[PDB]
Formats: C-alpha cells, structure tokens, sequence
C-alpha cells in the first residue's frame, strides 16, 4: 500500500561523528490525533530488529538518548548522535497508519575507522576430507578495513579461478573491521597433481599483495 | 521476563504448510496487543504478515492471499502461524512480535526462526579441522579453523571450546551450491596456548539433530 523509501548513506561515519538517516512516505503518516505513526528499528548484524523510536520521535524504553527522531508528515529523520562502533547495522522505518504496516528497505550504517591490512592464513585440506576424495584449501583474510579486497589463488604459480567460493562477514560491532574467507575446492586427485598453493590478498593498505602459501 | 520465542521446523517442502509457534513468556497472551508475524527475506526486505488480537480476531497482508491463518491457544500462552501451499519464495526468517496501538513493540520481537522451503534433503555437515601447514612467526598469534561442509538446510551454530573461546572468532556466512551449504569459522589464539592447550570446534546442526566436535590437532 504505502511505499516507504529510505536514503542510502553514501559514506562511512567515524565513531564520535553524528549522522542523519532519512525515510519518506508516499502518504502522510500524520494522523487525526496529531501523532505521526512512524517507527525506526535497528537490526544489528545477526540479530532481530530492535525498536528505537515510535510515533516519529518517542524513544522506546531503554534506547540510548543518542537516538532521536523528527520529521514532518512525509519526510522523517533519525539522528544518531556520537556514533559508536556498536551502532553498526541496518536502520529501518515502518509506517503504522495503513494496513499492511509496511517497512522501508533499510539504510546500512558503515563505521569509518583507520585502514587495517588483513591477517591472512592459508590451510591445506585435512586428511579427513582427503579420505572422502575431496580437497578444500581455505584462506582467511581477517580484520581488515576498508571492505574492498581482492583474493587471487595460484597453483604452482598459475592463477586459478574455478572452484573458488568467497564469503564476507558483516562489519564487526566492536572493532569495525571486516573479514573474508575464500575456499578453493578440488578433487583429491586434482589436488595431488600440484605442489604449491597460494592465496594472495590485495587491499588498499599495500601496493604489493599479501601472499600466503604452502607446499603439498 | 516478557519475551517472545518462535519455534517450528526449519525446512518445509513446497506445496506443504509451514507452521510456527510463538510462545509468549513472562506475561499473559490475553493482554490486549496485536500479536504479529513478520518475515524477512534473503536480501533483508521485511514483510508484515498479519496479527491476531482478542484471541480470535485476525487480519492479514493481502500479499498472502488466502494462504495464511493465525490462531491462538490461550491455555499455552501461544499464537501460531500457518502458511499454506508454500513455495521457495516463502523462504525467510520469521519473527513474532507484539504491537500496541501506537506502533510500539517494546523489546517484544522474537529471535527469529529460519524456514527454508525446498525439496532438498536434510543433510548433516562434515566438519574438517583447519590446522596450519607448518610453523610460522610464533610468540604471537595463530589462526585455526573449522570447515563445515555439505549440510542442508541452514543454520549451523559454531562454537569454540564449547563457547569458552569467544574472542577472536569469525564464523563466515554459508555459501550454497547444489543444495548444500558450506561455511568456515576461524579462531585466533596466542601461539603459547596451541597446541599445548586444546582447541575444538563444536558444530551443531539442529535440523538433522547432529552436533559434532572436531579437535584441531597440529599437522
Ligand atoms: C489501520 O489501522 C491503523 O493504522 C490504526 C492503528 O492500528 C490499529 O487500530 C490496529 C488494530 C489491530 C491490529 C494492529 C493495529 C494504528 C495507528 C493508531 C490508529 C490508526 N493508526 C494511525
């Protein structure tokens, strides 16, 4: 029914800065009783949504007074004062004037922190996996910032693109870094055809890749 | 105190019904709220599904057509979601919540229950230890891990030393391929503590009633 639109945050916010997050409604949420029925929620990485504000400007019980809401009848703003690492997550608005009570699609808050190079670790396939005929080589690239990162696999000095699956964590609520795992999966027999396996991480913190390798 | 807890199957086959239970704790379900179901899709869009109020009065999102029923069992302090004729598009995390007239939910949103709608077979993970190839810069930190391969459906829970190892852990989102998921978890500990002190990953997959411990032993 009502479509709620949220603005993207173009830029990460350093701890201690304040930031405004906005949402808009296709219809006025100001009701005949003078109250404006707009909720804001925070969904922290991996958790259920937590109500921050209802009735456009009333803080939910227990919510930090760093959060405040304002707006007219169709444009709304959540102000987060003195942002903390733990404020990272997705902020959603919801209207409560017309059924069904639709949600916006969320605004992700990213925290800006000092650049950090990844700690890179490479692991050979386990003997348990090899007995089943499989061979996964795992590389962790942990606790880096900013999120942009490239991993390249090399086998006996040649780039390998197939059989690689990557996964990235959300931003950490404590230290504001990111991590990534890259797994190269081969058969045991393919694995046994080569000797040197290399994971190479390229990140803004150095012009030269961080290279971790082992020999089978 | 006052909280809400969802339960129900994590996997349902297409065309069958999805049933979930919300148990209200601390407080009687006869208090006058809109006892609500919300779901969150992969990609994180939220959808209001419907409510029950006053034990017997309901309203639903027209998006759900005639497929949804919410009911209540006052004697158990529970309300229920039944969503019929499911398809893969009903795969989501389902939440229950308590709404009041002003839109206030308080802290009353459930933890969420993942429901996957799929014809794929429940499969427990194989859990493989990730131990470092040889030695490296010691007197500092060592990273270990666990590869959790080939399970269905989500989720798995990974802990290290039964939860005693909590700092320095990264459990990565799973990746799905050929109806099986794979995920890894890393832990970083002082080189002084391993291998002299044991490190074990504990991997639970409730959907298949399986829990596995894998001790990480040096190569
Ligand atoms: C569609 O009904 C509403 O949105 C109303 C109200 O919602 C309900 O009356 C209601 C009834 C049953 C379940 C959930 C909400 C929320 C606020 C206050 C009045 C009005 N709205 C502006």
């Amino acid at each position: 029914d009502i479509v709620i639109t949220q603005d993207e945050l173009s830029n990460p916010v350093t701890s201690g800065e304040s930031v405004s997050i906005s949402c808009r409604s296709s219809r006025s949420l100001l009701y005949k009783d003078g109250r404006t029925y707009l909720n804001w929620f925070l969904q922290r990485p991996g958790q259920s949504p937590q109500l921050l504000i209802y009735l456009m400007s009333t803080r939910a019980s227990g919510v930090s007074d760093r959060f405040s809401g304002s707006g007219s009848g169709t444009d709304f703003t959540l102000e987060i004062s003195r942002v903390k690492a733990e404020d990272v997550g997705v902020y959603y608005c919801q209207q409560f004037v017309e059924y069904p009570f639709t949600f916006g699609s969320g605004t992700k808050l990213e925290i800006k922190r000092a650049d950090a190079a990844p700690t890179v670790s490479i692991f050979p396939p386990s003997s348990e996996q090899l007995t089943s005929g499989g061979a996964s080589v795992v590389c962790f690239l942990n606790n880096f910032y900013p999120k942009d990162i490239n991993v390249k696999w090399k086998i006996d000095g040649s780039e390998r693109q197939n059989g690689v699956l990557n996964s990235w964590t959300d931003q950490d609520s404590k230290d504001s870094t990111y991590s990534m795992s890259s797994t190269l999966t081969l058969t045991k027999d393919e694995y046994e055809r080569h000797n040197s396996y290399t994971c190479e991480a390229t990140h803004k913190t150095s012009t030269s890749p961080i290279v971790k390798s082992f020999n089978r | 105190e006052v909280k809400l807890s969802e339960s129900g199957p994590g996997l349902v086959k297409p065309s069958q019904s999805l049933s979930l239970t919300c148990t209200v704790t601390g407080y009687s379900i006869t208090t006058n709220y809109a006892w609500t179901w919300i779901r969150q899709f992969p990609g994180n869009k939220l959808e209001w599904m419907g409510y029950i109020r006053s034990s017997v009065i309901t309203r639903y999102n027209p998006s759900l057509k005639s497929r949804i029923s919410i009911t209540q069992d006052t004697s158990k302090n529970q309300f229920f979601l039944q969503l019929n004729s499911v398809t893969t598009e009903d795969t989501a995390t389902y939440y229950c919540a308590r709404y009041d007239y002003y839109g206030n939910t308080g802290d009353y949103w459930g933890q969420g229950t993942s429901v996957t709608v799929s014809s794929a077979k429940t499969t427990p993970p194989s859990v493989y230890p990730l131990a470092p190839g040889t030695a490296a810069l010691k007197s500092s930190m060592v990273t270990l891990g666990c590869l959790v391969k080939g399970y269905f459906p989500e989720p798995v829970t990974v802990t290290w030393n039964s939860g005693s190892l909590s700092s320095g852990v990264h459990t990565f989102p799973a990746v799905l391929q050929s109806d099986l998921y794979t995920l890894t978890s890393s832990v970083t500990v002082p080189s002084s503590t391993w291998p002299s002190q044991t490190v074990t990953c504990n991997v639970a997959h409730p959907a298949s009633s399986t829990k596995v411990d894998k001790k990480i032993v040096p190569r």
